[PDB]
């Protein structure tokens, strides 16, 4: 049984570099050797008690390649959870006696991690783990970075945007902090920087990191620009000040960029990043977005089979 | 074994014997564990004599052996503080609690948005050494708090 | 013939007892009137069987005395314990308490209706002693209930 | 100065017997020679916090006809006290320094009360206190029920309505037990009884009181028949049960009755008195409600002018 | 015909100090030989589009203590301008053919202004103009100040709430500042500043004005203590920030201040100052609201009656 068979996927915090690069070794022939049979008698419950639209249907999708079905719901409104008051713990109860795995998002904070505590040898794969952790999005930076830049290592990566709630920065630090000779760029408002926790992480194990206020700061020296849109939805009202973006990307802000670069962004986005930079070569979130298929496919794949995929 | 010339707790049934220490918390420390439900004696006295170094309180405990996991509740009001728990007769079975890592159902987490609110959780957080203080970590939100700002129950 | 019961105590000289007080309300009268904010030596004795032989609260107090009109604030809860003013060792005059006309920014209407739960009121209640019960009446709900259903702090 | 010179009525519970006869003695005089000018000079404020459609137009009628002038809001939506969110004293205590008296009517218990302690040496006229007293309706009845019976002791009156949310039979059980020989009869849904410190209050002086599960019985007996409308707004919702009217009452229904009596009604009525029962000599609520004007008319005179109206 | 007959009273920036002074000499007179029955025959429109308990109701009793009859509406919803979408320019030019006085506020900034391009001949006056202007509430507190201080010239003034919507302070502000050597310290946040216009004013005029982060840093040299509310309801989305009241005023704040200030307050307030100051001989702001009587009582018989009221 491989490193991964049956196991949790809540937090990169409790992943190693092996595992990680485990999955990308998996999405690396995945993407390559097609198995469309590969997860043939498995039923995943997709539950999305959040909004989204790359998460669930990449993560979906993915696992009809592997011919596998699909059961869930994207609106805990018309769940038992939601018109009769039913507890997520019961929820996640009986839930788990119907499919072979759950992948949950929702709002709130601990989700994923208190959902492995009611289902029972059922892997609980955290797809959002509201405003905390995001493992699967993490993947597929990754898959993508390494993709566009060769290596994970010796990296100047960049991290603009909300960087307090952004979930995704959190798992993705955490990550590429697992990589040796990383250097870190953490540029946001003061009210919605990086938190504490993660930037202790980073003098723990040694990892370079400053702040900058403009990106023309650091955009000749940084590989990876990732971008990200201010967390709205999870503000606090005393932060209603920084609901529009602050920082902008255009494509004349690129005009002294390293080449090997990359543009990266989850995307939901409103106009942090101008649309004329689509048509730039640095422009890589919708390519690396599609990789979700792959890094999602890998997760599952590693997963529910004690196989070791070939 | 006591050595005493001046006025502290008696004596009872398995007698505990040292220099505990409340700074006016031995009365919340009761409405933090419940220590008022068991119909059984209660060693209880506010202000009371110090070695000249800070006043403090003393509060064995007689009828009960506190399980060495609850007595390292007490360790983070308190990183170098005291002694409970001793044998049968008037004699000394100390112990001088640490720094325990597990705090469970007892402390909650402060984050508005932490499940562990709206679910029959049971919180747990992570004590660490931290920069001239000491901060938690819930182990759903995973987010750090100080010590300081979890006096929230 | 002054002191001389075969039970332990902790005498103030110059102070203040409240004796014969019933299980879980010895607790409740130093969690409640708030008898802590002093730097001055109390003894918290719950559950003992100082007075006579039945379960009993002690709350020995240095020079804390509460006059004639927060002692009977206390009939509400401890209608049979008495009160005993002491002066060094050499106790004076004793007492027990005595249902107060009036209990004034204690409790709560219980009337989810009431004005006083939207405005700064201090609550206030007439106190009238019935058969097998008290009831109180708020000065501003009008309404009147039992003393074991109003709340309060 | 009169024993009623600015006092304030929050309560039937802190008058005394004289207090109220010598209202009914002055709503007399008033009745028979007006006095057009009386409260000339003086200004007014009818404060309504909730409903109302006589209660406020008897009043503000009232003083008009003593030449009084009136300023104030029947919705405390448009108050600052509703759009600008700010407390009760607060208004109070501004209003206070506006007009002669202030005459308020509030949803909640006690908030009149809390005036008096906020308009200062300014007289606070409880309009109807949230489901508890409303002096100013039970001098209607009095007057009314003197009027048509001619007498206020040794009668027997019998209260239909809901009984534990009718601030208009709290006062006017108070009052009537402040008279010699009354008896009462108590007919409601269990749910809604008549409040135990009314009860109480009757025991102490020992006057007669029964329950009944039926009019039909104490029809033969009874001068005066208070009936009332179900307080729908105050009940609970574990009480939805008792919001129809459990009691009407029909022309019918009234074939074995004495001839002096008189069927009385703060009036909103729903169904509980059929409308053919107008026709009827015994129905009097209407007129009951008319003799508004002169009980009103009379406090207005002896709260706000030192000497005895004539 | 004295200075302010038959005009319009818009904005404190359109009066001289001459009128002002002309106002407190009137009131004043007006509590020695007050005069019920000055505008007798005068009937003046209450036209609230906006919620209001001080203003309107000080307004209109007023009106009466100088025997005025009183018409109007204090809610725009049941009116032909809501319920049938009628311009408020035809709701002026009609009721100007009713009234001898309309008194107005509105939602929107100018409203005032633009009611007197159609009113003919009928003075306008502005009882609370959007967020600009509140002429009336000025007079009070002029002759609050000049009640409590003595003189309104030399006078160390601050003003604490959210100064930017703070419609109670654009007036007193530009009012104070036609009078000789009087210094300003404006308390508040960032976003909620004393407007340019107001400050670029004050320096053509060569008065001395400065910014401070606490109440305390002047509490020791001001004579009047100005707090004001938030103006939540006139805030912008990108505000919700300052809802709450950054500054609070509390009894223990209080005494190291000199002996004859006064906290001085528009009326509406929500915790910027603590209940417990109204026991101290500093609070005024009561005292401040009843003195509406007589501000607004001279501005009426000034604008109404050709003969200074002697
Ligand atoms: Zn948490
Ligand atoms: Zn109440």
């Amino acid at each position: 049984a491989n490193p991964l068979y049956q196991k949790h996927i809540i937090s990169i915090n409790d992943l190693s570099r092996d595992d990680l690069n485990l999955v990308l070794a998996t999405a690396a022939k995945l993407k390559a050797n097609p198995q469309p049979e590969l997860l043939k008698h498995k039923v995943i419950a997709s539950c999305f008690f959040e909004a989204s639209t790359r998460t669930r249907l990449s993560f979906e999708t993915s696992m009809h390649r592997l011919g596998a079905s699909v059961v869930g719901f994207s609106d805990s409104a018309n769940t038992s959870l939601g018109k009769k008051g039913e507890t997520l713990a019961d929820t996640i109860s009986v839930i788990s006696t119907y499919v072979d795995a759950i992948v949950m998002r929702h709002p709130q904070e601990g989700a994923a991690r208190l959902a492995t505590e009611f289902s029972g040898n059922v892997p609980v794969l955290n797809a959002g783990d509201g405003s905390n952790q995001h493992p699967t999005q993490t993947l597929l930076d990754l898959f993508t970075i390494q993709e566009t830049q060769g290596r994970l290592d010796n990296l100047h990566v960049a991290m603009v945007g909300d960087l307090k709630y952004g979930r995704t920065v959190h798992s993705l630090t955490q990550a590429l902090a697992k990589f040796d000779g990383n250097r870190f760029y953490f540029i946001a408002p003061d009210a919605l920087a990086m938190p504490q926790y993660i930037l202790d992480m980073l003098d723990e194990k040694g990892i370079a990191w400053s702040l900058h206020s403009s990106i023309e700061e650091v955009m000749a020296e940084v590989d990876i620009l990732y971008m990200t849109r201010v967390q709205k939805e999870r503000l606090d009202p005393s932060e209603y000040a920084n609901v529009k973006a602050q920082f902008v990307l255009r494509a004349s802000d690129l005009h002294n960029a390293k080449a090997n670069m990359k543009v990266l962004h989850p995307l939901p986005r409103v106009d942090e990043i101008a649309t004329d930079v689509d048509k730039t070569p640095h422009a890589w979130y919708f390519q690396q977005a599609g990789n979700g298929i792959f890094a999602r496919q890998a997760l599952l794949a590693l997963v529910l089979n004690r196989d070791l995929v070939l | 074994m006591t050595h005493d010339n001046k006025l502290q707790v008696e004596a009872i049934k398995r007698g505990t014997v040292i220099d505990h220490i409340p700074a006016q918390i031995g009365f919340k420390l009761l409405s933090l564990f419940k220590l008022t439900e068991t119909d059984q004696r209660i060693t209880i006295g506010l202000n009371l004599p110090s070695g000249e170094m800070g006043r403090k309180d003393l509060i064995k405990i007689e009828n009960t052996f506190l399980s060495e996991d609850q007595v390292d509740q007490l360790a983070l009001y308190a990183p170098q503080a005291t002694v409970n728990r001793i044998d049968n007769y008037e004699v000394v079975g100390k112990s001088r609690p640490s720094l325990p890592e597990r705090i469970d159902n007892v402390l909650v987490c402060p984050n508005s948005n932490c499940i562990s609110h709206a679910e029959p959780v049971s919180s747990s957080f992570a004590v660490r050494k931290r920069a001239n203080d000491i901060a938690l970590k819930c182990k759903y939100c995973e987010k750090e708090f100080s010590h300081n700002v979890v006096l929230a129950n």
